[PDB]
């Protein structure tokens, strides 16, 4: 069972800075099947990135996805008051075997 | 009808063909348990040159 971990455990930054979140896979995960979700408290997860580099509908362009192999990256160029919430990375596929990260919190 | 006449003379006439029609339909496909990964082709972020 692939294990998805996230770094850092909690990221502290001020608005307008650059945020970088890393997702690590215990094995080699296809870059076509990595997703990034943003969850504000009291809400359902919001899909930000799919295919590890594609933004969902309505997602601001300040979010970007990249990486391959075992290392994947979610980069926020300019933090905003709305960009401070939990972030999950998910490994999925065309088979019924998915995994999630443990969550990275971006705070003021 | 085959002779196109209302009067038929003595003899033996080939009028039609006989065929045993099929009873039911049989489908035999391989035992495959995977979905084709067409998502990474039609939904890739960047197509090649
Ligand atoms: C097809 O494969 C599955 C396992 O993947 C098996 O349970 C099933 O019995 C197989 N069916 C046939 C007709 O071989």
């Amino acid at each position: 069972a692939i294990r998805m971990t996230q770094s850092p455990g909690t990221l502290s930054l001020s608005p307008g800075e650059r945020a970088t979140l890393s997702c690590r896979a215990s094995q080699s995960v296809s870059s076509s099947y990595l997703a990034w979700y943003q969850q504000k408290p009291g809400q359902a997860p919001r899909l930000l990135i799919y295919g590890a580099s594609s933004r969902a509908t309505g997602i601001p362009d300040r979010f970007s996805g990249s990486g391959s192999g075992t290392d994947f990256t979610l980069t926020i160029s300019r933090l905003e008051p709305e960009d401070f919430a939990v972030y999950y990375c998910q490994q999925y596929g065309t088979s019924p075997s998915w995994t999630f990260g443990q969550g990275t919190k971006v705070e003021i | 009808c085959t002779l196109k006449s209302f009067t038929v003379e003595k003899g033996i006439y080939q009028t039609s063909n006989f065929r045993v029609q099929p009873t039911e339909s049989i489908v035999r496909f391989p035992n495959i348990t995977n979905l084709c990964p067409f998502g990474e082709v039609f939904n890739a972020t960047r197509f090649a040159s």
